[PDB]
RNA sequence: AGGACCGAACCGACUAAUGUUGAAAAAUUAGCGGAUGACUUGUGGCUGGGGGUGAAAGGCCAAUCAAACCGGGAGAUAGCU
RNA sequence: CACAGGUGGUCAGGUAGAGAAUACCAAGGCGCUUGAGAGAACUCGGGUGAAGGAACUAGGCAAAAUGGUGCCGUAACUUC
RNA sequence: ACGAAUGGCGUAAUGAUGGCCAGGCUGUCUCCACCCGAGACUCAGUGAAAUU
RNA sequence: GUCCCUAUCUGCCGUGGGCGCUGGAGAACUGAGGGGGGCUGCUCCUAGUACGAGAGGACCGGAGUGGACGCAUCACUGGUGUUCGGGUUGUCAUGCCAAUGGCACUGCCCGGUAGCUAAAUGCGGAAGAGAUAAGUGCUGAAAGCAUCUAAGCACGAAACUUGCCCCGAGAUGAGUUCUCCCUGACCCUUUAAGGGUCCUGAAGGAACGUUGAAGACGACGACGUUGAUAGGCCGGGUGUGUAAGCGCAGCGAUGCGUUGAGCUAACCGGUACUAAUGAACCGUGAGGCUUAACCU
């Protein structure tokens, strides 16, 4: 199934009537809107491209705004595609919103983590033949990484207020963008 | 979070005041017990007149902790020092007849039970 | 920002009575045995509160059975039922976390008399 | 740890192929004064953005 | 990592730099216009405009405030004499810092930094 | 009173770290030992190399010591490189 | 070497202090002849640290700890 | 098996002496985390070395 | 041989610059390939079932919760928090009192914001598919039978390829899609993918500036007045814990009132007050040949 692009808010607490504190990262996913729609006979594969968000009229590049605007839409903050099922299809121009998730009980999301920098053996790897091999667990950049967690809970699909609550930490930090996709483990 | 080397009071009235934690049972490469895990002891100190004696081996539940325990709505239970209840090696169930100081909800299983009902406070 | 506000604001208790660290609370916890739910009582001395909104905090400290136990409540949690001010402490600091070496005659806090 | 071979003019260049200096891209012209100066930089006799802001 | 920190440090260790800019804020007081690094006049922005902020309101706990902090009575009485209701309608913004060069001994990013209304 | 005690100056140099193309051809830092004595120190003097001196370690005798340094025999000798 | 070394004597302010310790100051003298940024790993010197408390290690090395005065009190052994 | 002034056996006190144990204490460690400085890094100036 | 190493080379871990990829540019992809991951205990139903004279006790399958490990995060619990508040010793100073500041390891402490972070809390290991190993087989002659093999067919394990996650078109085999920009003139000669002048300078980029949960530096991201990019400012929050001054009580230390006061970093929500300048710079001017096909 697709995935939505949403916003990380921040984390939060979910007391549950039987009081239950569920920690909950708030992730405004406003409409995404399909700028684009490919499939096999002109670009092999199928997918939708979505944007969202608003971006500085000023700032939109000359091609960006024309892409957006054989779409018919709005320009947004970014492009990203979703594979399509074959039994799923969309238009161009349509909006995508949150309400999407109102029966997906586990999503997976994906964000950049956030950028610890260069980082030693000790923080990146947890360290206490004439040769070296390649892959060998030395120093350097740590984070700042597409990394994604699989299989939280949703907690709340609030369509009114373009707000995911899913159970528990998701990469990257407050207002990165996030990419929300029903859990393909399941 | 009681590992080897940790001195741990005795709830109970089986004799033993002071133990040590010898082994965290209930895992390979364990690092710590919490209240409601099963350790290896050894008796440091105990009453002359009581059912076990300095140096005996048996194993032992946490009861209490000054690490504490988290309940599900994030509130946490800390207590001044580490105190445990001590078990037949085999039966695994409490030596002592009476357990002093308050336990847990977190012991609340069918393994011990005797510990819960014993208790002067469950909290 | 203004979103995480609302949601938490959705969810605090309006009822919240004021307390200073110091003072002696009584706490009512929502405790279930099986199916049955019931009332503990925690009474002691509000040691130390974190005020976060939602994610308010604070910490009692009682001596039951010659056993000191500090435990935390989440002030927002409906497992926290009720909270009332048995007596009003007379203290100074924001924390007392000094009381934990207080024992007995030591660890008497001064009334708050108005 | 130390070499074993001398490293030749050839690697000397390559490794110094990235010391260029990069010469400033263009000077900003002062509307009013007319010096050339560092853009976001105050010119030599004290203007910025058409205003004396330093005297002498 | 420093994500979300503030405040330079120059290497200099803490007494330094708090000392650093009660002397760099009592000249500029003094002379509403100094010539700097510019990493320190960005510093000392942080430093200068909640002074003036402080002596925009003329009472004798925010003058022992401004001399507990800058600790000079020439700088305290500018201030909330002549700072205070020079800016007293302006919110914030009070220094203004002009980029201007690089320092011959040692190349250093140079900028003045002078009051708003000098 | 004391080759008494604790402890600065002062004398030393037990440990660790640093340094180890050093700040330094032996130190620095933190600790450490003695600290009225068989103590320590200034100035001057004496003892000279198979010799001196040595609470003795083959220690020290000018950053050199199981025999100083310098000049000479001397272009020793080298079946070795 | 404009070298974190060595180098005898003399003088000896204030407050606290037993003190020539030590802290802060006086008189007086200095900021140590590369700076400016940044705020990675890592190295060095430090500060703090949950729960544990030597489990480290060759070894409690290092660190942490003790630390003052007055009053009470003080073991085996002893050549008293 | 050492062994009686190449001294034998004891011995209070003393020791920057060897070995062991206990209490206390702890980042020594489980297992590291964060922070403060000095370097490392960038800029300007000066500018080595071993080796080849 | 061991250990070091101011690390030139190889290797490795990261991260850039160049040029390429055939007009240039902005994006979004595909996926050749590569990497990661793959662990386990217990409890509970099947089931006290089959088995066993009893004692004892399943296979298989199903369901939760731990450990170790890994990835992420900071809502919680905490640590840190020499940039916040307070207490306090000695001293010096601000003329003195009061109030403050300096120095003594942050003087010593007590708390603690943001950030970072583990001990904190989320998540993961899989399912599935394809081809198999040992082995189990079906059919079937050689060899009138028998035979798992010769022809053929079915199974078959954490092994293999996938499936999950990440990197990834310098994948020079340099791929695809969408979008955007440029539609002048002339001269010369060894007349060609030639050189040159003039006019022109796009899209975009770069640079500069304000900067960032990005970062050694490069890089990457946001923003540059049509602006919330940073600082300040306003309000809040948070932390600390009732400032100063004044008044009263007291002989005084001090207490009480004003007063949950004052102050409050990195936080939140706002706000153009300060700084992000008009420009300039790079990048061009329709993009080779051959051959096929098609519109005409
Ligand atoms: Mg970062
Ligand atoms: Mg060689
Ligand atoms: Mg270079
Ligand atoms: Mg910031
Ligand atoms: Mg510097
Ligand atoms: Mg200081
Ligand atoms: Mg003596
Ligand atoms: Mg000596
Ligand atoms: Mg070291
Ligand atoms: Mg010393
Ligand atoms: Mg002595
Ligand atoms: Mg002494
Ligand atoms: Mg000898
Ligand atoms: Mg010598
Ligand atoms: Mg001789
Ligand atoms: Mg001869
Ligand atoms: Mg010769
Ligand atoms: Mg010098
Ligand atoms: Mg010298
Ligand atoms: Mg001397
Ligand atoms: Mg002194
Ligand atoms: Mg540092
Ligand atoms: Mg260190
Ligand atoms: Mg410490
Ligand atoms: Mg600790
Ligand atoms: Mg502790
Ligand atoms: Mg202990
Ligand atoms: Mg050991
Ligand atoms: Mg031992
Ligand atoms: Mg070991
Ligand atoms: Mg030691
Ligand atoms: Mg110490
Ligand atoms: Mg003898
Ligand atoms: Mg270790
Ligand atoms: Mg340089
Ligand atoms: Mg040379
Ligand atoms: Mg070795
Ligand atoms: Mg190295
Ligand atoms: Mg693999
Ligand atoms: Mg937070
Ligand atoms: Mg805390
Ligand atoms: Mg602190
Ligand atoms: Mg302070
Ligand atoms: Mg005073
Ligand atoms: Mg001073
Ligand atoms: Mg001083
Ligand atoms: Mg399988
Ligand atoms: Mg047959
Ligand atoms: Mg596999
Ligand atoms: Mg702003
Ligand atoms: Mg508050
Ligand atoms: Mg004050």
């Amino acid at each position: 199934m697709i995935g939505l692009v949403g916003k990380k808010v921040g984390m939060t607490r979910i007391f549950t009537e039987d009081g239950v504190s569920i920690p909950v990262t708030v992730i405004e996913v406003e409409a995404n809107r399909v700028t684009q729609v490919k499939d096999l006979a002109n670009d092999g594969y199928r997918a939708i491209q979505v944007t969202t968000g608003a971006k500085k009229a000023n700032r939109v590049t000359k091609p960006e705004a024309g892409h957006f605007a054989k779409a018919g839409v709005e320009a947004g903050r970014g492009l990203w595609e979703f594979r399509l099922a074959e039994g799923e299809e969309f238009t161009v121009g349509q909006s995508i919103s949150v309400e999407l998730f109102a029966d997906v009980k586990k999503v997976d999301v994906t964000g950049t983590s956030k950028g610890k920098g260069f980082a030693g053996t000790v923080k990146r790897w947890n360290f206490r033949p004439g040769k070296v091999f390649k892959g060998k667990k030395m120093a350097g950049q740590m984070g700042n990484e597409r990394v994604t967690v699989q299989s939280l809970d949703v907690v709340r699909v609030d369509a009114e207020r373009n707000l995911l609550l899913v159970k528990g930490a998701v990469p990257g930090a407050t207002g990165s963008d996030l990419i929300v996709k029903p859990a393909v483990k399941a | 979070m009681i590992q080897e080397q940790t001195m741990l009071n005795v709830a109970d009235n089986s004799g033993a005041r002071r133990v040590m934690c010898i082994k965290v049972l209930g895992g390979s490469h364990r690092r710590y017990a919490g209240v409601g895990d099963i350790i290896k002891i050894t008796i440091k100190e105990a009453i002359p007149r009581g059912k076990v004696k300095k140096g005996d081996v048996l194993k032992a539940v946490v009861v209490r902790t000054k690490k504490g325990v988290r309940r599900p709505d994030g509130s946490v239970i800390r207590f001044d020092g580490n105190a445990c209840v001590l078990l037949n090696n085999n039966s695994e169930q409490p030596i002592g007849t009476r357990i002093f100081g308050p336990v847990t909800r977190e012991l609340r299983s069918e393994k011990f039970m005797k510990i819960i009902s014993l208790a002067p406070e469950v909290l | 920002s203004n979103i995480i506000k609302q949601l938490e604001q959705e969810q605090m208790k309006q009822d919240v009575p004021s307390f200073r660290p110091g003072d002696t609370v009584e706490v009512k916890v929502w405790v279930v045995e099986g199916s049955k739910k019931r009332l503990q009582a925690f009474e002691g001395v509000v040691i130390a509160i974190r005020n976060r909104g939602l994610h308010s905090a604070f910490t009692v400290r009682k001596i039951s059975n010659g056993e000191g136990v500090e435990r935390v409540f989440q002030t927002h949690s409906p497992v926290v039922d009720s909270i009332s001010v048995k007596r009003r402490g007379a203290v100074r600091k924001a924390k007392l976390y000094y009381l934990r070496e207080r024992t007995g005659k030591a660890a008497r806090i001064k009334e708050r008399l108005n | 740890a130390v070499q074993q071979n001398k490293p030749t003019r050839s690697k000397r260049g390559m490794r110094r192929s990235h010391d260029a200096l990069t010469a400033v891209t263009s000077l900003s012209v002062d509307k009013t004064s007319g010096e050339k100066h560092l853009r976001h930089h105050i010119t030599a006799d004290g203007y910025y953005r058409g205003r004396k802001v330093i005297a002498k | 990592m420093r994500h979300r920190k503030s405040g330079r440090q120059l290497n200099r260790n803490s007494s330094h730099r708090q000392a650093m800019f009660r002397n760099m804020a009592g000249s500029l007081v003094r002379h509403e216009i100094i010539k700097t690094t510019l990493p320190k006049a960005k510093e000392l922005r942080r430093v200068v405009e909640p002074l003036i902020t402080l002596a925009k309101t003329d009472s004798v706990a925010n003058r022992r405030l401004a001399f507990a902090r800058t600790r000079d009575n020439e700088i305290v009485a500018k201030l909330f004499n002549e700072l205070g209701p020079r800016f007293a309608s302006r919110a914030g913004g009070y220094t203004r810092i002009l980029k201007c060069g690089f320092r011959a001994g040692d190349n250093a990013p140079m900028a003045y930094i002078e009051l708003v209304d000098r």
